RNA sequence: CCUCCGCAUAAGCCUGCGUCAGAUACACUGAACUGACAAUUAACAGCCCAAUAUCUACAAUCAACCAACAAGUCAUUAUUACCCUCACUGUCAACCCAACACAGGCAUGCUCAUAAGGAAAGGUUAAAAAAAGUAAAAGGAACUCGGCAAAUCUUACCCC
RNA sequence: GCUACCUAAGAACAGCUAAAAGAGCACACCCGUCUAUGUAGCAAAAUAGUGGGAAGAUUUAUAGGUAGAGGCGACAAACCUA
RNA sequence: GCUAAACCUAGCCCCAAACCCACUCCACCUUACUACCAAACCUUAGCCAAACCAUUUACCCAAAUAAAGUAUAGGCGAUA
């Protein structure tokens, strides 16, 4: 119900509400799917409660009782969809041998930099798609000679951090 | 009187000096790999 | 935190820091001699040997360390004299504050001679890392001292919204070709005879 | 007022660290050694002044020369520009002609 | 700025102190106070 | 902040006339 | 579910479904006088009526007879000492009319220093006939 | 033909002026406010035992010399305004009650003969309000005569006469710090007896002044 | 005139403010008369188990011991789902090769409804 | 006392005089200034449409006389295909373009003087010069480059 | 996105006289004859009065086009972001 | 005595050496940052110098030096 959004009426106003550990990747890799799909949910009502919580206590100009437990269940529910997330990998590995969930590929923009274009899903063939064929995976001539300039404006950069390190040592050894 | 010679419009804003027109031309694409290499925070409209 | 952050004897996050360290200001940073992770060997709660200034040649536990600044605080050595809660009205109340003190101001005392003693970190067959005087050879162990947020574990009681030892230690996983989404599909017994149609991707 | 009211920071110099103590060693390397190597080869610098000397002008073209190829793309306009400027202040203008 | 005059207020100084007993600017300006000096001299 | 050291030492010395000239020791 | 690929629908494929959904939600006090039925929350922009509806319905159990969602625009006039625009978010806003004749109220929630204490108590304002003379001393 | 307008950036004209928490570490007091037990103007056995106990080595016959040595060098730093020498012989809660007003002022204090040995009346402990923290007091009666003369900042006479010695009765409470190393006894508290004779009368004449009024409010 | 704020569906006229939007997945589709059909299959179906007599709750028990942080691996998961499987076959009977489909193994995603690659299901 | 303005839509802008608490180009210790909190809820508007052939001589003007010329602003059918519904987005303001809280610029509907919206005078005195008005004896262009301005509301020409 | 011209699809024009019109008087609207004010101004061209037009070779909103060895022009060497 | 003045270190410069960059997820060529439908290669010119200007007027191309500002070229002028 309604209720749920909220924490127990005894302890409205507490000041402080004692909190258990959070969830471990470790601790969660020893529950099963179904189990992990449960406590997904346990875990996201209590999401909604703390963050109803948190904005009422902004509302008010008074403190959280608790923000640290906020913190907990968020982390809590980080580690448990990276141990999902691991398993779905390790199966796709199996079967497929492949990496990365979604498919992809390498290729050169107009700009010349070389980005990893991620696919989309279409239902008619890429020869057809009109919007597709409008963007340009290639570059001409002309955006060499400012690939070349990007070359150098890293180089510099890269140049003076590293001059710069050498610097501090240097006044290091004559302080100490 | 002068100085109001801008009366604004987003269509047309977009349609002279947005991202698409840019990459239309080769001039266009340079304007934009310039702005790139001066570090703009804004590249187009 | 910004670029040359002055670290402070109040902890970053506090209000007086954000009063002392506001994002305009940029002070000439402090030179820090540069000492590893595994150099250092002064922790909280371990009683160490003051060798400069005020208070020198007494012994005392160290209460905080700021790696940052190369500093170790001595609770109720090393201290001057501060007004707290001043008002226009009232004088306040005077509090002995301690003075942040280097590591080459002070030194680690070995328990039994009560003198204090250079130390260099030497490996143990048995044990991990130890800290072992030069003078004498003799381990000096960690100090216990309470974590951050100070749960003191041999004392703790379960919330209503705390999971049991025995429940969270629990192994129920058994392990499967198969994904989260067709295990629970079979589990709650929801039927999809629809087959997926084949997508173009690019 | 452009005029500090504190003493700098006294000036401390080592007249005897090791570089001060070896400097002029090997100086001599050619007359003492049946020259086999001359005195310019110990001069350590960029590759275009090793042993060489000549004037803002001269100098340029040198750096051209032999790491022009190797040169930034704007430090290359910048030393083109130079050369150019430096032809023409040299050759055009002056009081002795 | 590899040499800059470090030495700028005496100089300005040697030429102040005759005129300190001028009216105005002049005693204390050294664009009016340097003309002024030079006459007196 | 201009290097050299001539110039602040002899204006150390300045002020220290001008310290003596307006409290004198008794 | 937020921030990932909806697999792409043909006619005559099967049901989209959620297992773990991304998205969460924050009941919110009403800043103006709403009906009674009515309950307000903060929603990501993702999401949509519908899908609240099917969320309140399916996690909470609690029946939902219609739902009306704005977007609220977050002020970006705010600027820090670099004289630069700090964006507050923008964030969807829902309110939500319960079924059944079901009514909701906002609940209320939210309904050394000894030493200090003893120090303030033991200040003893100086007296004005002493007219500031230090009353420490025995003399 | 026409030349136009140049603006100033107007960054130029913008400018404007220029303007504890839970942690692992607390805050480590050497004292307590107040007394445990407050004497009485007209018990200690256990708590001199518990004072003992921790200290190994102390004797109530040889506290009143030590009470007076501590008493007498406190009040004549007073006079060359040396805090360092006050902090080690006074405790933190006495020295803003003996110091805050002495500020821009000189005190002549001297100390002339005892009239009455001092003598240890009452002797208390701490009831280990604090953790790793035990106090223990001692209250001395003083009958001394002293001398005082306290000046403005101008050097104008305003309290006491320097040559003339006057009788005084003090109940004085030392607290020290046990189980904390390098502690001492320092000068804590003054007890003032309710019954006490008035303070010799200020060369200064003062003006108390009455309620002042808004034009709506009438005078009572 | 303002380059720098993000733009919006809020910013432009009236063609501008409908086509935009705010990242929302659509549900359906328009037609004849602006008419939008909702497409049933296209709404996202909430799975939520039942949650009575769960014992696991949103935190842990201080009391429960630390653990040695081991992430899941491909050979991990073989080892302990298909290995103690082919190696029975092998000590005990015969293992036959190119028939791993027993085994777990599947040749091709398209059979089933929930393919690994590419993902054809949502989280 | 003013209203030659107003209300709404479009376009533009983007939280820009709501609440609370603070320091402090006339000022209120209050501001539109700072920080926090809150808010614009779709029916209005936007966002549309299976294919292939095929059809479409005769304005509008109260569309009826009459009269036109510059000759016009809105139409389908046949066969195949087709069954799921109310999603998403705009909705605030004392507002935009003119470096400004600028006597300027700014489309449409309704109100054609208001039911809506506002205030020309910080306080005083009553100098000169300056500006805008009102009234003026007798005369009526004598003014002036010129009846310019004002008052009055005017004829007959010449050149182009 | 001003302006010159054009293209697409739009909008506006009270009242009075008129055999009925690139007609007349005259609003709104467009323009800017003459005077006064203003001249670091309300304004990098405005204000008040007086004026020219106001069913049309009219005025105007939206979107699009023509680009400098050029565009566009009822030629003023006009206009093409003061 | 106000306004002020004073400061040392963020960083930068030239070299040397060494061949750089490149996925949390999601979004991004349509009005970029918006889930989802029937086409690139092509002599640079000019300022400037020649006291005007009209032919002409140095500009990296595979690594120092020297041959040598030599042979040559060129309104056989400037210069190359
Ligand atoms: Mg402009
Ligand atoms: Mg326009
Ligand atoms: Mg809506
Ligand atoms: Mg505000
Ligand atoms: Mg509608
Ligand atoms: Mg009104
Ligand atoms: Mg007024
Ligand atoms: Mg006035
Ligand atoms: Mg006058
Ligand atoms: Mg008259
Ligand atoms: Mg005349
Ligand atoms: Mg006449
Ligand atoms: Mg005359
Ligand atoms: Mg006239
Ligand atoms: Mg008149
Ligand atoms: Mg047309
Ligand atoms: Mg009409
Ligand atoms: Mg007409
Ligand atoms: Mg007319
Ligand atoms: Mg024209
Ligand atoms: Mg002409
Ligand atoms: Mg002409
Ligand atoms: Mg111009
Ligand atoms: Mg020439």
């Amino acid at each position: 119900g309604l209720e749920e959004f909220f924490d127990d009426p005894k302890n409205w106003g507490q000041e402080k509400v004692k909190s258990g550990a959070a969830w471990t990747c470790q601790q969660l890799r020893n529950k099963s799917n179904e189990d992990l799909h449960k406590l997904w949910y346990v875990l996201l009502k209590e999401r909604n409660m703390l963050l109803t919580l948190e904005q009422e206590a902004k509302r008010q100009r008074l403190p959280m009782p608790s923000p640290e437990r906020l913190d907990k269940v968020v982390d809590s529910m980080d580690a448990l969809d990276k141990v999902v997330q691991e398993r779905e990998d390790a199966l796709r590995l199996l079967q497929t041998g492949q990496e990365r969930a979604r498919p992809g590929a390498w290729r050169r923009d107009i700009f010349g930099r070389i980005i990893w274009h991620k696919f989309k899903q279409w239902v008619i063939p890429w020869h057809l798609n009109k919007r597709y064929n409008r963007k340009r995976f290639f570059a001409l001539p002309y955006v060499d000679h400012f690939l070349r300039l990007e070359r150098e404006k890293r180089a510099r950069i890269k140049a003076r951090k590293e001059n710069l390190e050498r610097k501090k040592a240097k006044i290091l050894l004559k302080k100490f | 009187a002068r100085g109001n010679e801008y009366q604004p419009s987003n269509i047309k804003r977009k349609n002279k000096h947005g991202w698409v027109r840019r990459l239309s031309t080769p001039a266009g694409v340079q304007v934009i790999l310039r702005r790139m290499l001066k570090g703009r925070k804004s590249l187009s409209h | 935190l910004p670029p040359h952050y002055r670290y402070g004897m109040s902890p970053p996050g506090s209000v007086a820091d954000k009063r002392k360290n506001p994002p305009w200001i940029r002070r000439r940073p402090v030179v820090v001699e540069p000492i590893s992770d595994e150099d250092w060997y002064l922790f909280c709660g371990d009683t160490v040997e003051i060798l400069e200034g005020k208070d020198a040649g007494k012994q005392g536990k160290v209460v905080q360390v700021i790696r940052q600044r190369n500093w170790v605080v001595v609770g109720g050595l090393n201290t001057h004299y501060r007004y707290i809660g001043k008002t226009m009205d009232y004088r306040g109340t005077m509090i002995p504050s301690e003075a942040p003190l280097l590591h080459r101001q002070v030194k680690l005392v070995d328990p039994m001679d009560r003198k204090p003693t250079e130390i260099e970190w030497r490996f143990t067959e048995a044990g991990e890392r130890v800290r072992v005087s030069t003078r004498s050879g003799r381990i000096i162990p960690k100090p216990e001292f309470p974590r951050a947020d100070g749960i003191v574990p041999e004392t703790w009681i379960d919330g209503p919204k705390d999971t049991s030892v025995e429940d969270a230690l629990e192994r129920t996983y058994v392990p499967c070709l198969k994904t989260l989404q067709e295990e629970v599909m079979e589990a709650m017994g929801i039927k999809e005879t629809r087959k997926y149609k084949k997508v173009y991707w690019y | 007022i452009g005029i500090r009211l504190t003493l700098p920071p006294p000036k401390v110099v080592d007249r005897w660290n090791e570089k001060r103590a070896m400097f002029g060693v090997y100086d001599n390397i050619g007359i003492l050694g049946n020259f086999e190597k001359h005195p310019k080869e110990l001069i350590r610098g960029p590759i275009w002044l090793r042993g060489w000397k000549g004037n803002e002008l001269q100098r340029c073209i040198r750096k051209r020369k032999m790491v022009g190829s190797r040169m930034f793309a704007d430090d290359l306009h910048n030393l083109n520009k130079r050369i150019r400027y430096l032809y023409k202040h040299f050759n055009r203008h002056g009081k002795f002609r | 700025l590899r040499n800059r005059v470090t030495d700028r207020y005496f100089r300005i100084q040697e030429v102040l102190k005759h005129a300190r007993h001028f009216r105005g600017r002049k005693n204390r300006c050294y664009r009016l106070a340097v003309r002024t000096v030079i006459r007196a001299f | 902040v201009k290097k050299g050291f001539r110039a602040a030492f002899r204006f150390q010395k300045e002020l220290e006339r001008q310290r003596l000239l307006r409290c004198p020791p008794p | 579910a937020r921030n990932v690929v909806y697999p792409l629908y043909r006619l005559g494929g099967p049901q989209l479904r959620v297992f773990r959904t991304n998205f969460f939600i924050q009941l919110v006090r009403p800043g103006v006088a709403q009906p009674e039925d009515t309950v307000q929350f903060r929603i990501p922009m993702e999401m949509t009526r519908v899908d609240l509806r099917n969320y309140l319905e399916g996690i909470y159990n609690v029946p939902v007879a219609a739902v009306r969602t704005r977007v609220q625009h977050g002020s970006n006039k705010r600027r820090d000492h670099r004289n630069v625009r700090i964006k507050k978010p923008d964030y969807k806003v829902a309110y939500v009319q319960l079924a059944h004749g079901q009514t909701f109220t906002f609940p209320d929630l939210f309904p050394l220093y000894s030493m200090l204490e003893e120090e303030r108590q033991q200040r003893q304002s100086s007296d004005p006939r002493r007219g500031g003379v230090p009353s420490w001393f025995g003399l | 033909r026409f030349t136009p307008p140049i603006y100033q950036p107007k960054f130029k004209t913008e400018k404007e002026f220029m303007q504890p928490e839970k942690s692992d570490r607390s805050i480590h007091l050497a004292c307590t406010a107040g007394i445990f037990d407050a004497y009485v103007p007209p018990a200690s056995q256990v708590s001199i035992r518990r004072i003992k106990d921790y200290d190994a080595n102390f004797k109530i016959k040889d506290f009143p010399e030590k009470a007076k040595d501590i008493f007498i060098e406190a009040h004549l730093c007073l006079n060359n305004s040396d805090h360092d020498r006050l902090h080690t012989l006074v405790t933190e809660h006495c020295f803003p009650d003996m110091t805050w007003d002495i500020k821009y002022k000189t005190v002549r204090w001297s100390f002339v003969e005892s009239l009455e040995p001092s003598h240890v009346v009452q002797v208390r402990c701490s009831s280990m309000m604090n953790q790793g923290n035990v106090y223990g007091q001692i209250t001395v009666r003083m009958h001394t005569r002293q001398t005082l003369a306290i000046y403005d900042r101008f050097g104008r006479l305003m309290y006491g006469q320097e040559d003339v010695p006057k009788d005084v009765l003090e109940y004085v409470v030392f607290e020290k710090q046990l189980t904390n190393p390098y502690g001492s006894w320092r000068m804590h508290t003054k007890i003032v007896p309710p019954w006490a004779p008035p303070k010799q009368p200020i060369l200064k004449t003062v003006m108390i002044p009455g309620p002042q009024l808004k034009p709506e409010e009438e005078y009572e | 005139a303002d380059r720098m704020s993000k733009w919006t569906s809020k910013r432009g006229p009236r063609s501008f403010r409908g086509r935009k939007g705010r990242g929302a997945k659509g549900i359906g589709f328009l037609t004849s008369g602006w008419r939008f059909v909702q497409i049933k299959e296209m709404v996202p179906e909430f799975v939520v188990p039942d949650l009575t007599g769960f014992k696991l709750k949103p935190y842990v028990s201080y009391l429960a011991p630390e653990s040695e942080e081991t992430p899941l691996t491909a050979a991990q998961l073989f080892s302990e789902a298909v290995a103690p499987a082919i190696e029975k076959d092998f000590k005990d009977g015969t293992f036959d090769p190119d028939n791993l489909e027993k085994y777990g193994f599947e040749p091709t995603q398209e059979g089933k409804l929930f393919q690994l690659y590419p993902r054809n299901f949502l989280r």
